[PDB]
C-alpha cells in the first residue's frame, strides 16, 4: 500500500537522522553561530552556500555533501546571471525542499539528512538572521531562534528553550549551544555568519581560537 | 533618432524624438520611442525601429516574469545585467544591419540618499555597460549635438520642471543639427515624449507641458 | 504592383491593381491581390506574386486556426503581432530575392467609438510595424505615387463611396506614373479589385460599381 | 522546347514538340515530353529533360497514391496545389541548372458547365500558379512565338480537330523561330504528339491525324 | 523490506571481504608502508594514484582496479586541470566514498572492497601523513596510525595496536607490519610513499631488497 | 589603456588608468580598470572594456567556486592555468575585435620567503604565460613608455610607498606619451586606481594619497621643465 | 537470493565446461604447445591473438570464439596505438578477466568458457613463457607449467603433474600432453605452438603429415 | 629559438636558448624550453611559445598517465609514435599560425649496447618522424646555422662534458647567426640550458657549469 | 622518390632509394621506402614520407587484422581492393598536400603457373589499380627515367640477380636525372633498399649484394 510505503519511508529516514550527530545553529547578535559535533577534522557538516549564507546538515554524508555541493552551484549560477544581491537564502531553502521531495518520492530511498539554511542581512543594512529547516519529505519550517538537528533533539530543545538568549555576545551564544548540545575542540565544529564582515560572512573558528572563547 | 536623459535631484528624466527615416523618406512622425518597463525603470532604444520595439517588450516581459516567480523585483544591477546581456546576444544581428542601442535611466528605490537615487546607464555596441556620472547622457544619429547642448545647459537644472525643459531644448539642437531628428511639428501638432521617474515611480509626461515648453523654445529662439 | 488603403467615417476601403510582370514582359492581367482574411480584416501583400498568395493563404489558416482552437478571435493587435512575426521570418528569403511586403487594414469592433474604429497597418522589411495615424497608406511599386494622390486627395472622403472613388483614383495615378502597375483596362474590361470593411464586415465590391467610377474617372481626365 | 495548350468548347488539347540539345548539338529526335497525368489531367514540362521525366514520374505516382489510400481522387485545387509545391521545392536545384517548368491542362468533372470545364494552369520559376484565362498558353523557349502565333490563330477555334490544328500551327511557328524546337521530320516521319482530354478523359492523339495537319500546314505555307 | 536488503548486503559485502586475503597500511618516519599478502606476482593490490598519493585495497580483483582505473584518470585529470599540488588524497577519498556508496545503493549487487588511501607531504614540508579508508557501504574514517583491511582484522589490529610506534624506521615499521599479519618475499607486495623523493614518492621494494630488509 | 604592476619588498602594487576611448572620442572618464579577484591576487585587464569587465567578473566567480567547493582556495600557479585557459579560449572572440589582455598580479602566502612573495604574471593573445621576474611589467596601448619610465625608475623603490610612487609615474609618462591613456585629471579631480597587496591581503588605495603623489609628480615635472631647456633656449 | 543465483550460475557454468572437451596447453623448451581434443576440422578452439600471445578456450563455441574476436580486435588496436611491443599477454588477460566478471554478474545467463591466454619471449630474449587461466566468473591464475581445461580435469592434471618434464623437447612435450589427456589421432587432435625462436610471428600449426610424423 | 641534442659516448645531452621575441620586440629573456619528461627522455619544442609549453606539459601527463595505469613505462618507439600523432594531430592549427616543433631525445634502458643507447628523434609538420643516425639534430629558428656547426664539431665530442661544451657553442653560434635566437648575457647572468641524460638517468645541468662553459668559449673567440 | 618494381622468372623485385627532400634541401639520407606487408607482397609508397609510412602500418595491420580473425589471408585481389580503398579514401588530404601513391608487388601462391606468379600492381590518385602485363613499373618523381631504362634493360633479365641489377641500374639512371632521388652514397657507405619475393616468401636483400651492384654499375659508368 503507498500509505504502508509512506510509513516505511518515514521510519527509515526518521531512524537514520537520528543515528547520526547532532547540529545547533542559533542567531546572536552578530549573526549566526554554528556549533556542531564533528570528531573528523577531514569531514565537515558546516559549509559556506553564498556571501550571505551558510550550510549546515546532520545524517549520511555523502547525501547532503552532494546537496551542498548543488546548492553552491545554483547560488554561483544566479549570482553571476542577474546579481549577487539577488541571491538570498529563501531561494537556496526552497530549492533544497523541492529537491529532496523529489528524492523522497521518486528515489528508492529517501536521504536522511536535514539541512540548516541561514541568511544575515548585508553589510551596513539592520534585520534579524533568518534560518530554515529542510526536513527528508521536502517540508520546510522556518524558526526564529535556533535550530536543532541530528540526534536526540528533544533535551537539546528543551535546553535551548530554557537558556536562550537573543542579542547574546559570541562567547555566551557559544556557552550556551555546547551546555545544550552535551544535554571539547577536539570534537566540535565552529562556524560563524559575521554580519559586521564587508562581503564574505562565512568564517571558521578553530585552534586557539575556538579555545579562548571556551 | 535621438534620446536623451539627465539627472535632477529627486528623480531622472528621459526624452525622445517622433521620427523614423528609411533613408532620406520620412516614414514615420509620430514614433514612440521612449518606454516604461516598470515603475521606477525607462528605456529608450536607438537605431532600427523594429528592433528597439522588439528589445523594449521582451525586457519589460522578463523583468516582469522574474518579479512574479521570485516575488521580489530584481535590483537595478541586475537589471542593467540582463540588458547589458541582451545587447551582447543581439552583435550578430547588428553587424548585419539590424543595430539597436538602449538607454536605460531609472530610480533606485534601495539607494542611500533619496536625492542622488537617480541612474542614466548607457551601454555600446559589445554590451558594455557604464552608469554616467555626469548626470546626462544620449543616444542615436543626433547624441553628440544633444550632449553637447546639454552640457553648455545642465547647470540651469535644478528640479524636474527645469530639467524637463533643458531635455526638450537638447533634443531641439538634435533635431536642429540632425536631418534623421524630427523637431517638434507646429502644423501638426506632435511634440516629443518625455517620462519623469521620481520616488513615486514613473509617469507619462502630458502633451501639454511639453507643447508649452516647445512653444517658448521656439520664441525664445526667434528673437 | 500597388495596393492602397484608405479610412472613411465608419469603416475602411482596400484595393488593388491586377497587373503581375516579369521585368518588362507582361505576364498577367487578372491577378487578385486583396484578400479577405477574415471576417473584419483585408490583406494586400506586394512583392513576388508566388510569396503574396502562400502568405495570404497560410496567415488566414493561422487566424482560423486560433480561433477555432481557443474559441474566441484574435484581437487586433494579436493578428498585428502574428503578421509581423511571419515577415520578419521572411527575411533571409526576402535578401534572396523572395521580398513580400504586406499592408493589413481591419475594423475593430472592440474599439470604443465605432466612427473610428477602421484601422490601417503598414510593414517594414525588418518586421516593424505601425499603425498609420494619417488615415491612408499604400505599398507596392507606385506606392509613392498613389500616396501623393491620396495626400490631395483625401479631403474629399466623407463616406465609404467617396472612400472608393478616392482608392480607385489613387490607383489610376500609380498606374499613369508606373509601368509596373496596370490601368483600368477598358478594351477587356478588366478593372482593380475592392474590399469595404464596416461593422457588418468585409464584403467585395462589384465590379460594376468600380468599373463606373473609372470610367467617370477616365472621363474627368480625358476633358 | 515548347509546349502548348489551349481551350476549345469541350475539352482541352496539349501537344509538345519532339527535339532535345545539348548546345548547339541535337541529341534527341523522338523525345516525349506530354504525359497523361491521370484520367482528366495531362501534365508538359520544359527545361532539363531529366528533371521533367522526373517530376512526371513523381506527380503522377503522388497522384496515384492519393487516390488510392483515401479512395477518392484529389480536386482540381489540390493538384495545382502539389504541383507548385514540387516546383517550390526544385528551386534550389534549379538555381544551379536543372530547373523544370511544368504546364497543367486538365478536365473538371465538378465543374458546373461541361463546355467550360477545361483548365489550364501556369507556373513561374518561384513555384506561383496561375489559372489561365485567356485560352491558351505555352512553355519553353520557343514559347514566346507559340503564344503570338495562337494570340492570331486561337479565333479559328470550334472544335477540337481546329484547336488541335491551331495548336500544331503554333509549334510549326514555334520551330520556324527558335532553333531549340523541333519541327515536322518528314524525312524520318517524326511529328509532335497531342493529347485530348474530355468528358470521356484523355486520350493519345494518332501519329496519323498529327501527320496530315502537319502536311497541310506545310502546303498551305509552299 | 529495505532494512531487510540493507541487511542482506552488508552481510554480502562483509562475507566476501573477510574471504580475501588482508592489507596493512601504517605511517612510519619516512612516510607510509604497504604491505600486501599477494601470492601472485601480475596481480597488484597497491598502486599509485598521484605524486604523493597511494592506492591499497583488497576483496574482488575486477571491481578495485576499476576503481583503481578511475581514481587514476580523476588525479590525472584534476592535475592537468588546474595544478599537480591541487590534488590532495582527500578529494580522492571523497570521490571514492561517493562513488562506492552509490554502488552499493543502486547496482544489483554492492563491491566487496575495502580502499585505503595514503597521501604523504611535499618534498621540503613537514606533515603528519593521512591516511583515509573507505568501506562498502560508503562510510570513510580517517585513521591516524595504520589501516588493516580484507580478511581476519582484528588480530592483526590488536597486534599492531600494542607494537605500534611512531618515527619507527622502515626495518622496523616492516617488522611490525610482517609480525602483526601473520597472526615470506614471495608471497609479499611491499611498496613505500617515500616522503624523501622530490616530485613521485611512490616506489615499491622487491626482490633482494626486500630479503635485506627483513 | 595602461596597467602597470610593480614588485616591491614586502607586497607588489598594481595602478591602471581611467579612460575609455571610443576611435578619437572620449566616452569614458571614471572606468576602473583594475579589479580585486581574491584576497591576495588583483587582475587588471587591458583592451575591449566590455570584454576586460566580463573577464574580471567570470574570473573571481571561477575563483571563489572552487574555493567554496573544495574548501581550500587554489595554488598560485592554478589561478595562473585557469586565467591562461580562459584567454586561449577568447582566441577566436580576439581575432573578431573583442581582444582582452590581462595582468596578473599576487602574494603567494606560501612562498618561502615573505619578502619575495610578490609575483607578476604577463600573457600574450595564445594564452601563454610568463612570470616576469624583472620587478615590473605594463600592459596596454601605452605599455611600452611605462614599462621603459619603470626600467629608469625602478631603483628608488625600496616600499610600498616609493612603488605607488613608480607605478603613477609610469602611468603618467605612458598618458604623456598615448593618447588613448587619460592622465590626471586636476580639474574634475579624477585620478587612477591602485592597489597594494601584501601579507595582510589586498586594499584598494584611498584617492587622496594617489591624488597627492599625482600632484607632487605634476609640480616637479613643471618645476623641471621651468629648469630645463632645449639646450639653452626655452 | 543472491546468494542462491550466484550458486544457481555457478553450477550452470560449470555443468556447461564439464560437458565439453578437454584443452591442454604445456610449456617446453621452444615456447609453449597447445594441444586440443576437436574432432571438427572448420572449428577450432586455438587461435593467435597477437606476435607473441596464444589463445585457448573450451565451453560453448559461439561464445569464446566472440571473446577471441574481441581480444583480436583489442591486440590490434593497442598494437597500432603506441607499439606491437607494448602489448603484452598481461592486458589481454586481464581485459578477458574483467569482461567474464561483468558478463558473470549482470547477463542473463553466464558464459560457459574457460579461457587460456599464454605469451612467450620475444625473439633473442629469454624469459619463462606465462600462462593464464581465466573462469567463468573472472578470477585470474598463473599457471608457471600447465593449464587444463574442459571435460574431466582431475585425471588429466594428476597425469600432467606426475609426468611434467621442465625444458622438455617438443616430441616428448606432444607425447606427455597426449598421453595425460587421454587418461585421438590427426583427425581428432588440433595442435599449434608458440616458437619462441620465430622472428616476429611465434604462432604456427602442425597439422597433417607433420603431426602424425611428430606422434 | 634554437634547440640543439646530440650523441656522446654514453648518454645524450640536449640544450635551449632563452630568448622569445613577438615580432622584433624582445619579450623574454629567460624562457626554459627543455622539459624532461619522464626518468630517461627529453623534449625540445620549438615554435610558439604557448603551444610549447601546453605539449610538454600534455606529453609528460600522458606518458605518466599510462605508466601509471599499466604498471610498465611506453617502449622508445612508443613515445615516439605519441608524440608523433599529437603533431599530426597539431596540424590544422599549425597551418593557422600556432606551430610547434618538438625535438625527442632519450636513453633506450633496453637497447643492447649501453654506449649506443642514446636517440635523437625529429619530427616535421605532418607528423613523419626520423630516428637520427648522424648523431647531432637541431630544431628552430637557427636551426641549420647551429647544425652546421655541430657538423664540423661533432668529432671532438668523447664524453659528456666534451657533447655538453659542442652544444653551448653550436646555440652561441646560432645565437649569433639569428637574431630571434639568444646568445650567453653576461650582464644579467642568464644563461642557456641543459639536460644529460644517461644510464642513471635524466638531470638538469647546474647554471654555473654552462656559464663557465659559454666564458670560455667567448674569450676563445675574443683573441 | 622513387620506386621500382619488376617481374623475373620465378619471382618478384622491389627497390627504392633513400633520399628524402624538403624543397632543395636534404633533410634526409637513409629512409626505408619499401615495406613487406605479409609472407608474400611488398609495397612501396612515394611522396608524402609521413603518409607513406603511415599508409604502409595501417595497411600491414589491416591485412594481419582480416588473417587473425579469418584464419586465411586475403586473396591478392582482396588486398588491391583495400589498397585501393585506402588510396580512394586518401583524396581529400591528397587535394590538400598529403599525397601518396603506393606500388604493390606480390606473389601469388594461388597462382596455376609458379614461373608466371609474379604480381606487380600500380595505383592513381583517383583509387584506380591495373595489374601491369609489361613485367615493369615505377612511382615517384624520378618513375619516368626509371621505366625509360628498364624499357631498354628488361631484355637482360633472366633471373632473381639479373633482375635486381636491373634494378638497381634503373635506380642509378632516375637519380642521375633527378635531384628528389638519391643515388649510391659510396662516402657514407648508403645503398637503396631491395625486396626479393619468390616461392620461398618474401626477404630483404643484404647490403653488401646491394652495394657490390652498385659499385660495378658506376665502374661501368666511369669507362
Amino acid at each position: 500500500s503507498p500509505e504502508q510505503a509512506m510509513r516505511e519511508r518515514s521510519e527509515l529516514a526518521r531512524k537514520g537522522i537520528a543515528r547520526a550527530k547532532s547540529v545547533v545553529a542559533l542567531a546572536y547578535a552578530g549573526g549566526v553561530l554554528f556549533v556542531a559535533e564533528n570528531p573528523s577534522r577531514s569531514l565537515q557538516k558546516i559549509s559556506e552556500l553564498y556571501d550571505r549564507v551558510g550550510f549546515a546538515a546532520a545524517g549520511k554524508f555523502n547525501e547532503f555533501d552532494n546537496l551542498r555541493r548543488g546548492g553552491i552551484q545554483f547560488a554561483d549560477t544566479r549570482g553571476y546571471a542577474y546579481d549577487r544581491r539577488d541571491v538570498t537564502g529563501r531561494q537556496l531553502a526552497n530549492v533544497y525542499a523541492q529537491t529532496l521531495g523529489t528524492i523522497f518520492t521518486e528515489q528508492a530511498k529517501p536521504y536522511e539528512v536535514e539541512l540548516c539554511v541561514a541568511e544575515v542581512a548585508h553589510y551596513g543594512e539592520t534585520k534579524r538572521p533568518e534560518l530554515y529547516r529542510i526536513t527528508y519529505d521536502g517540508s520546510i519550517a522556518d524558526e526564529p531562534h535556533f535550530v536543532v538537528m541530528g540526534g536526540t533533539t528533544e533535551p537539546i530543545a528543551n535546553a535551548l528553550k530554557e537558556s536562550y538568549a537573543e542579542n547574546a555576545s559570541l562567547t555566551d551564544a557559544l556557552r550556551i549551544a555546547v551546555a545544550a548540545l552535551r544535554a571539547g575542540v577536539a570534537s566540535l565544529e565552529v562556524a560563524v555568519l559575521d554580519a559586521n564582515r564587508p562581503r564574505r560572512a562565512f568564517r571558521r573558528i578553530t585552534g586557539s581560537a575556538l579555545q579562548a572563547l571556551l | 533618432t535621438t534620446i536623451v536623459a539627465l539627472k535632477y535631484p529627486g528623480g531622472v528624466v528621459m526624452a525622445g524624438d517622433r521620427r523614423s527615416t528609411q533613408g532620406n523618406m520620412i516614414s514615420g512622425r509620430d514614433v514612440r520611442k521612449v518606454y516604461i518597463t516598470d515603475d521606477y525603470t525607462a528605456t529608450g532604444i536607438a537605431g532600427t525601429a523594429a528592433v528597439a520595439v522588439e528589445f523594449a517588450r521582451l525586457y519589460a516581459v522578463e523583468l516582469e516574469h522574474y518579479e512574479k516567480l521570485e516575488g521580489v523585483p530584481l535590483t537595478f544591477a541586475g537589471k542593467i545585467n540582463r540588458l547589458a546581456i541582451m545587447v551582447r546576444g543581439n552583435l550578430a544581428a547588428a553587424m548585419q544591419g539590424l543595430l539597436a542601442l538602449p538607454l536605460l535611466a531609472g530610480y533606485d528605490i534601495h539607494a542611500s540618499d533619496p536625492q542622488s537615487a537617480g541612474r542614466i546607464v548607457s551601454f555600446d555596441a559589445a554590451g558594455g555597460w557604464n552608469i554616467e556620472e555626469e548626470g546626462y547622457q544620449a543616444v542615436g544619429s543626433g547624441s553628440l549635438f544633444a550632449k553637447s547642448s546639454m552640457k553648455k545647459l545642465y547647470s540651469q537644472v535644478t528640479d524636474g520642471d527645469s530639467g524637463l525643459r533643458v531635455a526638450v531644448e537638447a533634443l531641439y539642437d538634435a533635431a536642429d543639427d540632425d536631418s534623421a531628428t524630427g523637431g517638434p511639428d507646429l502644423v501638426r501638432g506632435i511634440f516629443p515624449t518625455a517620462v519623469i521617474i521620481d520616488a513615486d515611480g514613473a509617469v507619462d509626461v502630458p502633451e501639454s507641458r511639453i507643447a508649452e515648453l516647445a512653444r517658448a523654445i521656439i520664441e525664445s529662439r526667434s528673437g
